[PDB]
């Protein structure tokens, strides 16, 4: 099997360069080196990540789209940068505004065509594909405007293979942009209704638990694209490792969305415990659902324990009992009926890989579709409004080629979005 | 990609020679190194000549240094119509000569001194020329808009009415920089009652450095030329946003330097520190773009504005939910070798757009009245290739100006 | 089965530095060292008292309350201070007046939220959970007030595990500040009505029985506090070890309290005799009960033979006869009948572990909840209203968001808490 | 967390120095290291310049510098109306601009010197603008009241009834320190006739370093400066506790030193240590907070206060059943390498509400009064934007503090 990750915009590819840094070290692929593999195992499954040329190289098998070269000229000029075949880079020296107009209208809807010119190279490689990884941040033009078109057209594409998405969504408590609403609302419309796997991270849901769940004084954003990029190896490139009991996108998807929304989740890493002192190894396993099942410790800002669950897929890598992982899981969901939506009978999907995080005994990633990420869209859904009301900095999507009936469209969308969500939390 | 720069009138040129110096400063490119990428207009010789003669005198072309030996005039018909239109033909010609040799740009940063001869009245044909030769791009327009009480010329209103209501419908976003407000700055926030002209130019030459320098750099969240009036225009009016800039900490006296983040963009708010006198009074922000240098972590800023967000006595406007641009850029600050400024390991140039200027352009435009009312210096544009139309049809402009800027905001 | 001690306050705190240091070497557990336990038998147990993370850090599991930084960065910033996982610090750098009303509904009231939350993750650790040991001084804010609300709401949170009470009530003679009864009245009030088995120790009873009944001339407060956290590890802990005849926290607590009120206790140790000299080993038996009932050596203020008992518990621990254990106990019962109670025909609460306090060859808690502490509260109550009539620093409290029936109510509820306990002594 | 510092009045300025001295010195920060955390105000330069040239003349920021070239005048009105005025906003501004950069703070420890002009009447104002811009933190001022007998200035009671008046309903707790009583000490437990300035300086030094310093600082029984107020005031009257300190022996003279808790505390009720001429001659102590520093055992205290308890002789108020706040820090104190004071390893800053001072504020009306009752001074202040009002209704006043003193004791 196979996926093509898609960096799109500025956030969604410095995650990139800390999605492939980690990545490569846990299938031992150096800058352009080759597998230097500490073991044999991290080698029969690459292909889902590369491609094979020379016989050391082995390239990732990603897109990097971007308006603004800096950008890409700084993960393209740093570290493992050089590891990318040139051809991969689909930039836009254009001005990348802050729009999400400009990105998926004006600006980006030229630079689009040379894109997916590419991501049919990489599509046509070989074998038979699964899906395709896409980072971005919903606060911003490259990366919701651009990236939120790159899928719609993907979508139409190979509307078989899946599409997992790793959005960015719009912290709370403060914006790291000022629009941040309008090119976020516009571009959860088109997630609704393109990937079929999305899984919302925030910055500062992120900070709290590299905060406090590593006592980290200095969370650089390194750190926590790290975290993140933690969470989506658990995911994807684990489960195609061996396993007791194996998942792969598609069973992650066909467990997960009970409803074709697409639906949101939240990833949750399992051991994350401060460097040297807490290295408690209290990992046996219940330390593990202890971690992954607690409010903070979910990626979402939203917190789990304000609404029901759809589904749940401790996807575990490293040795463990079928018993003492499908026993566990139990008394969780009982532990909690409360929270974990009743229809569902067995609303968790217990997966497990058997090698673990290269220098780690026992980890499990956690892939939530918890109702509770209505409150996030509720969020963003009013800054919109409250906004959207006195047309705001609208000049700036109009004047670029805009309708005002565009706006219209999202908020609502996403706003039944929210009212949907709520129909299985009830 | 690039964006071309007309430095129009003395000051203008000032102001250019110091954001010109700046650059190359943190560029590693010496008296004589590359090219230039703008051009230098005045109806007086002896200023352009400064460059001409003065530092940086090789690193530009004896081309893209416009003169007019004849007269200068502080008067804009004379500088607009009359004299300074023999010269925007020649004018024009570098910046479609020079706007051909690049690659596909953005546009061209504009620097003239709105109250001046051939700052004002000139650069508002200049302008004008180019929004039908070049509609398809950025006009950003850099100006040292007339000092609240501190002004110069008698006539400076009628100069700098004039120039607003000629450019208003041809720039995409005219950066406005107080001359007076600026030396609050230098007497309050670095100490000195010996501030040099040359001095408020390093100054403007630094948040200008910040603006395109640094922008079209590569960096952590990088922000085109376009994004700016995308992100910092909410209408057509040429909209006027101000230009500030956090650690202006004197690289003598106090030394706090180290000033994390948090501490930074709080010191952008405050209005003792903004480079124009139109201090918060009222005016509701209704869009900034915090551009930020150096050494930042994203959640900084994302958090540092957020505590913002929330102090509600900085008072958004309604219909506007979130108006914050982060612009993350790496490398710090460059400061002057020696001048006065600290030299930190990051700043904070946020500019924006206020309700505020509601302020400054009324109690501009009132000046001109109180003249114009008994035609003062009229006879001195009239002679000059104008009428009373211009003036007061161009009064008219600038009143929907004063509604237009009350409008957008104080309702809901 | 487990436990979870709880260090509010200075004093509290103090003392804890002074329980763990103790316990600790009664389990071999070096400050970050593990088990290096001369035996083997000081580990089956340690649970009680620890957690399991890495394999040589056992943790101690109590949670350190006190709006006074200073404090708990002398106890973190000294000997076994840096055992306690940093999360077990629910500092408050507020201001930590030494207002019960400071401690309690304005400054400590909000502290407490990021308290329960770890109490929580302390009690959902592991096995099951007995109850929460408690230290603390009523004559203070983070003590008495602060510490007086950890356990109302931990009470609410388990009102099945126990709650054992460690209070140092106001020393008669000279009181250590000037609000003291106004401190304490309002913490006696909250402690009659939640934990369920206090031991009240007196800075000046210690002393005594620390300056004459260990020539000591020098009692530091590590002294002091050293006496008491070696009566509250024959207490707790203890029982956790094997014996011919052993009890746990709850025998203690289902044969100690007749009535309801929670009553509290004075503890008493067995051998205790001054260093060289003195080490006379009188201590077959007769010795240590001759010891443990006497007036002086209560670690209380008041002297029993100033009120009958209601119960008594002997928790001996090192190698005896049942037989001149039980014995004994009897003629104590006998030549005492006078004050004893007779509406319980063994009043005596007989209990016996084995291994004995590491370096010693016998010695036995006591645990007695006689009717003298009666005219302990009295005293209490008593400078209540001679100050309380007058108001006089009232504003301290009411300023900070108190109330004038809140006092009453207090006095009131432990006044009367006086007069039920004369009910017995009748 | 933390607690900010204002200094006001040239003596305010000079105990400021001192305590700002002793400091650094028990701190190990020398001449130049961090950066203090207050500010110094006076309306004659020539003072706080004296901070400018003098010692410590680089650990300060010209920032938290603020002067008036202007006039300073003995005289309440025209330092807090008339002149006073001016600085006021550029004062605050720092206490405004220092209370932002820290986290978390408690109060400002302001320091002033009731009967002056700058010292009573700005503060006045201070005092007064801050307890609406942060009622919600602790205003512990430490005065410098009056000496009963030994005054200075010819008219010090019309400033210091009014000081009094206006910040009476403004602060938290108001600590004394009477600078004759004090000299007294220096006669007769230190002995020296020569006792300059610069020593009673040194003195409240001590006793202040006692207060804010090692108490922020950890300890067995840590006390916060909320602790205080609430421990300290009965009523809200921003009560004027007294300060004393213990071992106040001679580092030349005598030496015992080595006096046991027992003894250094038994040392702070006998009248003639107190650093104030407020002598229990029938004021009954109604709160102590006796602040120890050193090597101290608890039990050593809760006895030797005991055995206090109950010396009747010190008979403390009814309403009150135990007031005794014992405070315990750990690092002994720190004397200056060689001034005059012992040095020892353990001492007592106790401080206290004293139906005392029933008398002192009587002592001090009755001045005041006798001058009123010819108008006196009274033109210096008229002409300085004030009336007969302030006057005769701020002795109105005092009139009710005199009666409030009174009440809250005597009685049962």
């Amino acid at each position: 099997r196979e996926i093509v990750h898609i960096q799109a915009g500025q956030c969604g590819n410095q995650i990139g360069a800390k999605f492939w840094e980690v990545i490569s070290d846990e299938h031992g692929i150096d800058p352009t080196g080759s597998y230097h593999g500490d073991s044999d195992l991290q080698l029969e499954r690459i292909n889902v990540y590369y491609n094979e040329a020379a016989g050391n190289k082995y390239v990732p098998r990603a897109i990097l789209v971007d308006l603004e070269p800096g950008t890409m000229d700084s993960v393209r000029s740093g570290p493992f940068g050089q590891i990318f075949r040139p051809d991969n880079f689909v930039f836009g020296q254009s001005g990348a505004g802050n729009n999400w107009a400009k990105g998926h209208y004006t600006e980006g809807a030229e630079l689009v065509d040379s894109v997916l010119d590419v991501v049919r190279k990489e599509s046509e490689s070989c074998d038979c594909l699964q899906g395709f990884q896409l980072t971005h941040s919903l606060g911003g033009g490259t990366g919701s405007g651009m990236g939120t078109l790159l899928i719609s057209k993907i979508r139409e594409e190979y509307p078989d293979r899946i599409m997992n998405t790793f959005s960015v969504v719009p912290s709370p408590k403060v914006s790291d942009t000022v629009v941040e609403p309008y090119n976020a609302t516009l571009s959860v419309h088109q997630l609704v209704e393109n990937t079929d796997e999305t899984y919302c991270i925030d910055n500062e849901a992120l900070y709290d638990i590299c905060f406090r769940t590593l006592k980290l004084t200095t969370p650089t954003y390194g750190d926590l694209n790290h975290l993140v990029s933690a969470t989506m190896s658990g995911v994807t490139t684990c489960l195609r490792f061996p396993g007791q009991l194996n998942a792969d996108l598609r069973k992650l998807a066909v467990n997960m969305v009970p409803f074709p929304r697409l639906h949101f989740f939240m990833p949750g890493f399992a051991p994350l415990t401060s460097r040297g002192s807490q290295q408690y190894r209290a990992l046996t396993v219940p330390e593990l659902t202890q971690q992954m099942f607690d409010a903070k410790n979910m990626m979402a800002a939203c917190d789990p324990r304000h609404g029901r669950y759809l589904t749940v897929a401790a996807v575990f890598r490293g040795r463990m009992s079928m018993k003492e992982v499908d026993e566990q899981m139990l008394n969780v969901q009982n532990k909690n009926s409360s929270y974990f939506v009743e229809w569902i009978p067995n609303n968790v999907k217990t997966a497990v890989c058997d090698i673990p995080p290269r220098g780690l005994k026992m980890s499990a990633t956690f892939i939530g579709n918890s109702t509770a990420i209505q409150e996030l869209f509720k969020r963003i859904s009013e800054q919109f409004t409250a906004m959207f009301r006195r047309k705001a900095f609208l000049h700036w999507y109009t004047g670029e080629g805009m309708d005002e009936m565009e706006f219209t469209e999202a908020e609502s969308n996403m706003n039944d979005l929210v009212s949907e969500y709520q129909q299985y939390q009830d | 990609r690039e964006c071309i720069s007309i430095h129009v009138g003395q000051a203008g040129v000032q102001i250019g020679n110091a954001c010109w110096e700046l650059y190359c400063l943190e560029h590693g490119i010496q008296p004589d190194g590359h090219v230039p990428r703008a051009v230098f207009v005045d109806l007086e010789p002896t200023v352009i000549d400064e460059v001409r003669t003065g530092t940086y005198r090789q690193l530009f072309h004896p081309e893209q240094l416009i003169t007019g030996k004849e007269d200068a005039a502080n008067n804009y018909a004379r500088g607009h119509y009359t004299i300074g239109k023999e010269i925007i033909d020649l004018v024009l010609d570098r910046i479609r000569k020079l706007a051909d040799q690049c690659t596909g740009l953005q546009g061209f940063s504009v620097f003239h001194s709105f109250g001046g001869g051939t700052g004002s009245g000139f650069t508002s044909l200049l302008m004008e020329r180019l929004s039908v030769d070049y509609g398809k791009k950025s006009k950003l327009e850099f100006s040292i808009y007339p000092a609240p009480q501190v002004s110069t010329a008698v006539v400076e209103p009628y100069n700098s009415i004039l120039t607003t209501h000629t450019t208003l419908e041809h720039s995409d976003c005219a950066f406005m920089v107080d001359n007076e407000a600026i030396y609050d700055i230098c007497r309050r926030n670095l100490d000195i009652e010996r501030p040099t002209y040359t001095n408020l130019n390093r100054l403007i030459g630094q948040i200008v450095s910040s603006i395109t320098a640094s922008l079209r750099f590569d960096g952590a969240l990088n922000v085109d030329l376009t994004e700016f009036q995308t992100n910092l225009v909410p209408y057509p009016r040429g909209h006027f946003p101000l230009a500030t800039y956090a650690p202006v900490i004197s690289a003598e006296k106090a030394y706090h330097e180290q000033l994390s983040v948090a501490e930074i963009t709080n010191a952008c708010f405050e209005p003792a520190n903004q480079m124009v006198k139109c201090d918060p009074r009222h005016g509701k922000y209704m869009a900034c773009c915090l551009l930020y240098r150096g050494d930042v972590v994203p959640k900084d800023v994302n958090a540092a504005i957020a505590t913002i967000k929330t102090k509600r006595t900085i008072q958004f406007v309604d219909w506007c939910p979130t108006g914050f641009k982060v612009g993350i850029n790496y490398e710090p600050p460059t400061v002057v070798p020696g001048g006065d400024l600290a030299k930190v390991q990051r700043a904070v140039c946020m500019l924006s757009n206020t309700t505020a200027i509601a302020e400054a352009w009324a109690r501009l435009d009132h000046k001109f009245d109180l003249m114009y009312a008994k035609r003062a210096f009229v006879h001195w544009y009239v002679g000059e290739g104008m009428e009373e139309g211009e003036f007061s049809e161009a009064r008219e402009d600038m009143a929907a100006l004063e509604k237009d800027y009350e409008e957008v905001g104080v309702d809901s």
